[PDB]
């Protein structure tokens, strides 16, 4: 009811202030080993993501049941764009934590994992080719939270999304981009979210085939987050 | 759901 | 090459002119549906549409400019997304229903006939309600469908593809401007249109999983072409 | 692949 009040600059500051902390891995090396690290890291990040979601303007306005639906839909998407963002400075590597930088080949420690790594690495390359900005990152991530499950006067969430588009554009204008360049970059940015959705769907399947085979125990939170998609 | 609880907490 | 030189209007009409026809299903109204026969209907339809899609793609500016291997990869990636956005678009004027074909217009209760099918119906219906809520225009529709073809598999590979995509962005903005939207409405709407593609991707991935489990359960025989479009995804 | 042949014709 008040996120529609924010200035572009205030939306950016809000989103930046809301950023979750960067966590370390328990890492001190098998298929079990590595899966435990990744999923254990994921469980801990998920808890911090909830605090973050709650600081996204417009989100706390929603019913509890709608917040649950949005996070259940978007969680792995949000986890992954975070990962990709972190790994942007490390070509060919994935920065899960500051003490867990994994090259492409280490993805083969776990079965089926390297195919997912490749997509994450290519998205990261794409962020780098675009010179993706932190201010742009946090808008993109907020957009995912509000958008991914939204299709399920019910027009408020769409107003918040518009405000975030306004913010992305503000950032670009500020950077000295022409009108035609703002528009093309805005499009470029958003088409990435289609690749991020794809990676999440693939990640979800793999995670779920890992639950069954049983290489490693998953947290209760993780299981419920997973089962919302099954 | 745990998530319900996280959100409230 | 010649693609990057197209005006916005030249882009629009090239894409409108490329539109595939609306094909009929084999629907036989003398017999009841079974899971098997409704799936046969949808897969038979998809197979025939694919042949049109393949020829459509060749008419999308800058597409034939790519290697054969690049065309194969893009189409293999986007085919179901492309089938699905067409369906949602045809279903726009039929709230609560999906127009697979002029002779195959199904509601969700009919969707329940196929195990696991109603969930995907529900997503497609909701997206259809989104097109209706935004008053999506056919010019915008053809732009989006072309963006899916060029974008969906573009990061499973460069510059030439991006050039055409930027050109399609110019086209959308031009259409919106020409339609009297304000500078702000233009960027807002451009974002709403593109966000649709995240949902189309989602529904494609789910449909792909569902199609796959029909194949693996011998519910229905798939054409060799369909089996290969499907295999591309696993 | 059928598509590869189909894309030429
Ligand atoms: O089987 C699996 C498939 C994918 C994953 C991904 C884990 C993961 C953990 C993070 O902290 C961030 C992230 O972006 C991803 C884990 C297990
Ligand atoms: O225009 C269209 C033509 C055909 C289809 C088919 C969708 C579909 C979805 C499934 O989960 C399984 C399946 O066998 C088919 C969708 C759109």
């Amino acid at each position: 009811s008040l996120a529609l009040s924010l200035t572009a600059d205030q939306m950016v500051s809000a989103l930046l202030d809301a950023e979750p902390p960067i966590l370390y891995s328990e890492y001190d090396f098998s298929e079990a080993s590595m899966m435990g690290l990744l999923t254990n890291l994921a469980d801990r990040e998920l808890v911090h993501m909830i605090n973050w979601a709650k600081r996204v303007p417009g989100f706390v306005d929603l019913t509890l049941h709608d917040q649950v639906h949005l996070l259940e839909c978007a969680w792995l998407e949000i986890l992954m764009i975070g990962l990709v963002w972190r790994s942007m400075e490390h070509p060919g590597k994935l920065l899960f934590a500051p003490n867990l930088l994994l090259d492409r080949n280490q993805g083969k420690c776990v079965e089926g994992m390297v195919e997912i790594f490749d997509m994450l690495l290519a998205t990261s390359s794409r962020f780098r080719m675009m010179n993706l900005q932190g201010e742009e990152f946090v808008c993109l991530k907020s957009i995912i939270l509000l958008n991914s499950g939204v299709y399920t006067e019910k027009d408020h969430i769409h107003r918040v999304l518009d405000k975030i588009t306004d913010t992305l554009i503000h950032l670009m204008a500020k950077a000295g981009l022409t009108l035609q360049q703002q528009h093309q970059r805005l499009a470029q940015l958003l088409l990435i979210l289609s690749h991020i959705r794809h990676m999440s769907n693939k990640g979800m399947e793999h995670l779920y085939s890992m639950k069954c085979k049983n290489v490693v125990p998953l947290s209760d939170l993780l299981l419920e987050m997973l089962d919302a998609h099954r | 759901k745990i998530l319900h609880r996280l959100l409230q907490d």
